[PDB]
């Protein structure tokens, strides 16, 4: 369905939030889009190894 | 007696990150770099709205097929929207020459 | 880990310290408590922040339409396009994942750094006026009221003010 | 090297130690011998293994026919294909070689880490019951039969059991 | 920094020392002066040199004409070419900048390493014959004329030759 929302990256299934560098939604896009990658998880640690007890 | 110790923060976070040497390393803080959600909507790009063809292909829309919304109102667009198998194209059969090019150039 | 402080001689973390990443636990009669060292914690937040904002904000992306549609006598072109798309996807996938791995390791090593450097900072202030008990902990020979603790925290400690009492209590040990 | 243990104060390696990467050499009357510390060695094997399997297993490659053949009025296309192929080859060559370099440095630094951290592990158990002789070696003040050595190896050492004898032997030194 | 020597316990640098990156300042009666440790400085110059020459010399580039010109019924081709060019430019921009960042951090950490390792080299030679005054500085208990200083510099120091005088001067301290 077409909608009045605004975005900078569009893909068949639905628009994308283009702030992060990488995506895995759909390869064929239109816009100022993140790069498509065959990745399930790209998570970066900002804290430290959590060792409670 | 008196004591001074030095240590480091910890919390209940279960965020795991992969590392060169070790995998599933639970960490206190993390940040995602990988967008993996779409809003299931054809939003408009950089302020300009797409061109809706509804039931027609580009051929039908531009040839003036009798069943297509000609959308005289539309004076600009960012991209064009068809369906997988549009219903109303070249209503009188025949070959549309250099069709991919024209689709490309009318895209925006 | 790489410096032997986090998961090293300091076996674990302090769930009670919410003031920041790096900090102190004291035990003067007056009572206990946790504190954070805002200098090192703040420098670490600025550094890591700059790292993440450097992996994100560095991605320039022009306005681009990835899709190209070809007919049945343009298979060479279609496979060329496919070859471009797939090539870039391979590159970015590989480099992205290895980047995340390597820099995660680097981050953990950087925290381990900050903690070890902090331990050494405290040690270089207490040479003979304390002993290395257990791990990430020093026991004083002279009693160190809140004032003295908060002195170790802000760097200023004043060693010769407490050197004598220490010289006494240490001999019999 | 980067931590001053391998090629640093520990001048060389032990060709006689086959049990693993990291280990011990003891000299109690009963006799000498080499052993390996399987904890640190095993953690290093797991880490390095995961690294290599991370540089290899991360290479997704679709089914691809690199070759394209063109006629004599398709030189623009032929040079475009050539441009794609050559571009990817440049990328992968450069990134691959620098990756190998940087990660080799990182690996050597990681071993240097493990050894230094191990040395410190032993040092923190023997504070006054031994002195730092030569390099990567401690001399005891109390005699330490096999049982005691094997105690230092598995972490448990029991310091106050040997503190008195040490306190004697150390004074005249 | 990452090892707590540069910008760490050693607050700053020596503008008067031009002989190299790493060096010494002595204060024996005969007089003062600055010197450089050419072993570590030279190893650092070789390493960094090799790094830079590895980021530059590793860039193979075939002979290539980036430009392609198309007519008005070749917009698909023109946008494909545009897509190739823009893709490579994105890749090289991102990877280039992050490479410069990461390896700059690595270089600074490498210098911090060399200085800390040098400090420790001196410390392990002077165990009880000197104390850790201030920062990046040792005060002797026995007086050490130029010859002795130049001995610490080239590694050979001869400890038991000065152990007695030190044993005297240290007791009252
Ligand atoms: C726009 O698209 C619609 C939907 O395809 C077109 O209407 C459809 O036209 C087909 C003929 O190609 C009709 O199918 C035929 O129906 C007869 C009975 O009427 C049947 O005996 C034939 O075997 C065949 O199945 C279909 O019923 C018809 N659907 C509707 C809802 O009218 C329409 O013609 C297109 N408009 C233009 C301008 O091309
Ligand atoms: C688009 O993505 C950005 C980044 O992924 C989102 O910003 C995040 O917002 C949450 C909650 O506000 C924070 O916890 C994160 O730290 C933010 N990330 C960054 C990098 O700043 C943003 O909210 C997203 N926008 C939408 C509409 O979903
Ligand atoms: C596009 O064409 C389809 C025909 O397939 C239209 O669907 C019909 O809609 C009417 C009422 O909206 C229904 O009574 C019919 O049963 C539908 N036909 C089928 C085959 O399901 C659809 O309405 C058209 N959309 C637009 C915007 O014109």
């Amino acid at each position: 369905p077409m909608d009045e929302c605004d975005a900078k990256c569009q893909t068949p299934q639905g628009a994308i939030n283009s702030s992060l560098p990488f995506q895995n939604v759909h390869p064929v896009t239109i816009g100022e889009c993140p790069k498509y990658v065959r990745s399930a998880k790209l998570r970066m640690v900002t804290g430290l190894r959590n060792i409670p007890s | 007696e008196d004591t001074i110790c030095i240590g480091y923060h910890a919390n209940n976070s279960t965020d795991t990150v992969d590392t060169v040497l070790e995998k599933n390393v639970t960490v206190t803080h993390s940040v995602n770099l990988l967008e993996d959600s779409h809003n299931g909507k054809l939003c408009l790009l950089k302020g300009i709205a797409p061109l809706q063809l509804g039931n027609c292909s580009v051929a039908g829309w531009i040839l003036g097929n009798p069943e297509c919304e000609l959308l005289i109102s539309r004076e600009s667009w960012s991209y064009i929207v068809e369906k997988p198998n549009p219903e109303n194209g070249t209503c009188y059969p025949g070959h549309f020459a250099d069709y991919e090019e024209l689709r490309e150039q009318l895209s925006s | 880990g790489l410096f032997g402080a986090i998961a090293g001689f300091i076996e674990g973390g302090w769930t009670g310290m919410v003031d920041g990443w790096y900090g102190y636990h004291h035990q003067n009669e007056q009572g206990s408590g946790y504190a954070a060292d805002q200098k090192s914690t703040q420098n670490a937040i600025n550094g890591i922040t700059n790292k993440v904002n450097s992996v994100i904000e560095k991605m320039n992306t022009q306005f681009t339409a990835v899709g190209k549609e070809f007919n049945k006598l343009e298979r060479r072109m279609e496979n060329l396009n496919k070859k471009v798309d797939d090539g870039f996807i391979d590159i970015w996938t590989y480099n992205a994942e290895l980047l995340v791995l390597l820099e995660n390791e680097r981050t953990l090593d950087f925290h381990d750094s900050n903690v070890k450097n902090l331990y050494e900072k405290v040690k270089s202030q207490l040479k003979n006026n304390a002993k290395e008990i257990g791990n990430g902990c020093f026991e004083f020979y002279h009693k160190c009221n809140d004032e003295c603790m908060e002195s170790v925290k802000n760097g200023t400690y004043d060693y010769p003010k407490y050197s004598e009492e220490s010289k006494l209590n240490r001999e019999k040990i």
